[PDB]
């Protein structure tokens, strides 16, 4: 008859067969997580064979529906669910070649080594190798070693897979009807509400302008403490005005600054939370951290942890010879089943992470009535930022006093709220300039907006601008500087994180708001508060049947992203960041560069493509070994990979320096390199057939 | 009332059950009230306390084992699969509902498939009666049985565990 009756149909024989395939994916899953064995790979293929298969027949049928001649609103949301991801337009070559790519640029970033100047047979993997050097070191060079043994031993293995990797997403995503793979990733912020005009996929993007935009006076404040704390520690590298090098910021990719906080604490001798010996103390076990998570959760309201979870979670590393995966996740296998898997340790971490986890739960159990297709959040923000709003909201002290894991003699100063405040805004406020630049920068691939001869170009442009974070290193066309990160070379959005933390905060300031908190923000626990409970149960029981927008004017009483909470809660952080930079300059140039002042700018004064530039590259390293063998009587092999080029115009004019072999941190002084130019001028000027004129060396 | 009702080893499927007619004067009711195993004993037309005394024609006991969820929806007076498709009361209602979960007996590791429900009906169901015809009805271009299976795992929340429901009808 009418085609909402066929849709209501198909939909329900949908959900009666996707149910099915899901929990036995997700068992699958967990049979492999929680005992990895080659046994269980081939289980979980299996099963995620036979869903994927179903999935995309059924959105092939799905299309047959027509979305305009459906009145109802839940209908018509997993019609369009249904409808908008499904088996692509590609061929089944173009199709191979985008998943070889994927596969090829996973195991890349999986398997790539850095191997030591000096020790050959020294080759780091990424993970527990170079992430300790980014991490921890507090070495110029050795950071330096790491930062470009990475991105040049992985990211130029990873540029061409990348380039073809562009095309055929983009490919497939006008396969979608969507204009390229950005628009497709913003796909998820688009809303039809019945009253007004709805969130588009452009206003994603002019939203997140905005509120960097917003955001760009603290993260500057912040930017000029950590660059002047950062001068104390590595003197004579860090230009007082100028950017921050790209090497020194806690990590390989400057993602987080938490790293930064043993340089950057405000009043060390302040020790800071930690309860760790008075839960090693008094008894505490991971079952006592996740009872007092489900009392927390319990005391605003929400359910209690259902008896499965409690059998059925993998809550410590197995005692038996079983090989699992210590990734903190939680679990929604479907058909009631709520699972927690993480190896507790008896940390507060660990205490922060089992509430993050709970939080998740709690929201999986709140949606588990909604039809399938529903039972998600939001967008992808509000999972995440209903975890870090659960932590946010545990790990205050007062929590932790009334918990008993911190003694009553402890006293709050106004130095312990600084140093909280400029921990939790090297995690928060580090991050958000970082993942906006580089969904920016993505973005602008996708669109063809960067054409493939700028990429590296307007990568460091962008970072200069809008990070003030320089490159120790020029790059040319020939790296892939954003594939050295995980999220890139594996496929994934990147604009979640920037949404979470905004969404995170909106909901901490309402749900303080009415938990009748009259303090600052960053002191506000909503324990005992029934009505914050409420409210957040009514959030999270509808997990898709609605708008976001529509959800959070519910919560928080607006229907836009607003990012004055988050700047609210760094108020007191802000005040004292703005009274310690008055000695200091806030705010940054993007002409300085580590390699900035000892280059030497060359003109070309008139077919200079990139072999003539191979042959100056060759002149010049010929040019150094002549200077350091006829001058200080030492050989050393200079190579035209130690001729570093950069702001290089296609035929008029660039600049170069010259750093030594094994060493990439040893720039040869400029005045040597002008004594080497003058000493070997006419082979150099003989090289290209021209004048000493007409190559100004200035 | 009677044992072989409530302690029967196979149970029926909904869209097929089990109709017992109890014609007997034993019925003391006192295991039912005080068995404290039932999730569900509340019923409508009896105040469940002048049940003892009280004497009726003939009692018609049911049997299915439908999910956690759709236990709501035995009662008279609203939809849903199982009240539209399946086993339907009508809006004046004189007996008794009882269930209690069977996660023991209906469920397993690797998934109980044992149990059926019709998903679509050409007409909803009248009150009280039962169809067992096998046949197949139209999704989008494709024909597949009107009997979907239950899949009861062990390892599932109440809402998707099985519930062996009893009907008493007076
Ligand atoms: C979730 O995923 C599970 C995965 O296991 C899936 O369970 C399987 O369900 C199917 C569909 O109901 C079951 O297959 C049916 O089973 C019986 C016969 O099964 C016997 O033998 C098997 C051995 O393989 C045993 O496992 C089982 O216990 C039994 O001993 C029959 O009822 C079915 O046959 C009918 O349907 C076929 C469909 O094409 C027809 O070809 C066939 O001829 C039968 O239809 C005809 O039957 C009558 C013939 O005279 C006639 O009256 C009818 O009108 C009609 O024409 C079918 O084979 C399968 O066993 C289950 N697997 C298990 C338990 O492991 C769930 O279905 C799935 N759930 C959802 C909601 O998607
Ligand atoms: C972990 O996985 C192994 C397989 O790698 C499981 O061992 C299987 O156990 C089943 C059930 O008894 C047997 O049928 C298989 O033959 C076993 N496989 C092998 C390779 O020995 C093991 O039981 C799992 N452990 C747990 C705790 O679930
Ligand atoms: C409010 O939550 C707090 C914890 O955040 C509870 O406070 C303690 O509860 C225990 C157990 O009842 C008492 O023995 C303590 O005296 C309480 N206070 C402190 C300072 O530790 C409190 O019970 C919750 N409120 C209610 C009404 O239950
Ligand atoms: C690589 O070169 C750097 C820079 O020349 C060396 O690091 C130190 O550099 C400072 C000036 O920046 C000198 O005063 C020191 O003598 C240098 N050495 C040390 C040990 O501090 C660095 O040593 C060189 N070698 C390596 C292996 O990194
Ligand atoms: C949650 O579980 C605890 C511990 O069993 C119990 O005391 C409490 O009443 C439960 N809360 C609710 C709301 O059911
Ligand atoms: C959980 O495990 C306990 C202890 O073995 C058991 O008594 C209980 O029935 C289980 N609960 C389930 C499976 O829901």
């Amino acid at each position: 008859s009418t085609t909402e009756d066929e849709a209501k149909k198909f939909l329900n024989d949908f959900n009666s067969e996707a149910e099915n395939l899901t929990y036995q994916s997700s068992l699958a899953s967990w049979d492999y997580n929680t005992n990895i064995s080659d046994e269980n790979v081939q289980k979980m293929d299996e099963a995620g064979a036979k869903w994927s298969a179903f999935y995309e027949e059924q959105s092939k049928i799905a299309k047959n529906y027509p979305l305009e001649e459906i009145q109802t609103d839940i209908v018509k949301r997993q019609l369009q669910i249904l409808q908008q991801s499904g088996s692509p337009v590609l061929s089944e070559d173009k199709s191979k070649r985008l998943n070889s790519i994927l596969n090829a640029m996973s195991t890349i970033y999986s398997t790539g080594k850095v191997c030591k100047p000096n020790n050959p047979q020294e080759c780091l993997l990424l993970e527990p190798g170079l992430d300790n050097i980014m991490g921890t070191s507090k070495d110029y060079h050795e950071r330096l070693w790491a930062w470009e043994g990475w991105r040049a031993e992985v990211g130029k293995q990873l540029r061409p897979l990348y380039e073809e990797y562009v095309v055929l997403k983009n490919e497939m995503a006008r396969g979608y009807h969507y204009e390229d793979y950005g628009d497709y990733w913003r796909r998820d912020y688009e809303t039809e509400e019945s009253s007004g005009p709805g969130y588009s996929r452009d206003q994603l993007m002019k939203d997140v302008d905005r509120i960097f935009t917003e955001i760009k006076p603290l993260y500057e404040h912040l930017h000029a403490y950590v660059r002047a704390k950062l001068m104390d520690t590595y003197p004579l590298h860090i230009s007082p005005t100028g950017c921050l090098p790209a090497h020194l910021l806690g990590d390989m990719w400057g993602r987080f600054w938490t790293n930064l906080y043993p340089l950057t604490v405000p009043f060390g001798q302040k020790p800071n939370i930690d309860v760790t010996d008075e839960m090693v103390k008094q008894g505490w076990d991971a079952n006592r951290i996740f009872k007092e998570a489900e009392k927390f959760f319990v005391s605003v309201g929400l359910p209690n942890m259902t008896e499965g979870f409690w059998n059925n979670s993998m809550l410590t590393e197995p005692g038996d010879g079983r090989k699992v995966v210590c990734h903190p996740t939680a679990w929604d296998l479907g058909k009631g089943d709520f699972r927690i898997k993480m190896c507790t340790k008896v940390t507060m971490e660990d205490f922060l992470t089992a509430h993050h986890e709970m939080g998740h739960i709690q929201y999986d159990m709140a949606y588990a009535s909604q039809p399938y297709l529903l039972r998600n959040g939001a967008n992808e923000g509000f999972h995440e930022a209903v975890g870090e709003v659960m932590s946010l909201s545990v790990a205050t002290p007062k929590h932790l006093k009334t918990m008993g894991l911190l003694s009553p003699d402890f006293r709050e100063d106004d130095e312990t709220e600084i140093n909280f405040l400029l921990k939790q805004a090297l995690n928060i406020v580090g991050t958000l300039p970082f993942t906006y630049m580089l969904e920016k920068w993505r973005w602008m691939v996708f669109k063809g907006e960067i054409p493939k001869e700028e990429w590296m170009k307007k990568w460091w442009e962008m970072r200069r601008e809008i990070v003030g974070v320089v490159e120790p290193v020029p790059h040319d066309e020939t790296y892939c500087d954003p594939a050295s990160l995980f999220h890139v070379a594996n496929d994934y959005s990147f604009i979640r994180y920037y949404t979470r933390t905004i969404f995170e905060f909106q909901f901490h300031e309402a749900l303080c708001r009415i938990a009748q908190h009259n303090g600052p923000l960053h002191k506000c626990d909503i324990s005992n508060s029934t009505d914050a409970g409420k409210k957040l149960h009514q959030m999270l029981s509808v997990g898709k049947s609605q708008a976001w927008t529509k959800t959070l004017e519910d919560i928080v009483g607006s229907r836009n992203m607003d990012v004055g909470p988050l700047l609210r809660y760094f108020e007191p952080l802000y005040t004292w960041l703005q009274e310690q930079n008055r000695k200091s300059y806030v705010g940054w140039n993007t002409d300085w560069s580590p390699y900035s002042d000892q280059s030497i700018k060359v003109r070309i004064s008139l077919e200079w493509n990139d072999n003539e530039m191979y042959l100056f590259r060759s002149s010049v390293a010929y040019a150094m070994r002549e200077y350091f063998l006829k001058t200080k009587n030492q050989t050393i092999l200079f190579g035209d990979e130690n001729v570093w080029v950069s702001n290089l115009k296609p035929r008029i004019s660039f600049n170069f320096h010259v750093t030594s072999p094994e060493n990439v941190s040893d720039i040869i002084p400029r005045s040597e390199v002008e004594g080497a130019i003058r000493m070997s001028r006419s082979r150099i000027n003989d090289a290209f057939r021209l004048d000493d004129n007409s190559l100004e060396f200035l | 009332p009677f044992s072989e009702v409530f302690n029967a080893t196979t149970f029926a499927s909904v869209y097929a059950w089990n109709r017992k007619r109890i014609s007997n004067c034993v019925a003391d009711y006192s295991v039912l009230y005080n068995s404290t195993s039932f999730s569900t004993f509340q019923c409508y037309g009896v105040s469940s306390t002048k049940l003892n005394d009280l004497c009726f024609t003939n009692v018609y006991a049911d049997s299915f084992v439908v999910r956690g969820d759709e236990v709501r929806q035995i009662a008279p007076g609203q939809t849903g699969v199982i009240a539209d498709y399946n086993y339907k009361l009508p809006d004046d209602f004189t007996g008794c509902v009882l269930a209690w979960n069977s996660r023991n007996q209906d469920a397993s590791t690797s998934g109980n498939f044992n149990y059926y429900y019709r998903i679509w009906r050409s007409e909803k169901l009248r009150p009280f009666e039962r169809d067992i015809a096998h046949y197949d009805y139209q999704v989008g271009t494709q024909f597949k049985s009107s009997l979907k299976n239950y899949g009861f795992y062990s390892s599932a929340g109440d809402s998707h565990q099985p519930y062996r429901v009893v009907v008493l009808s007076f």
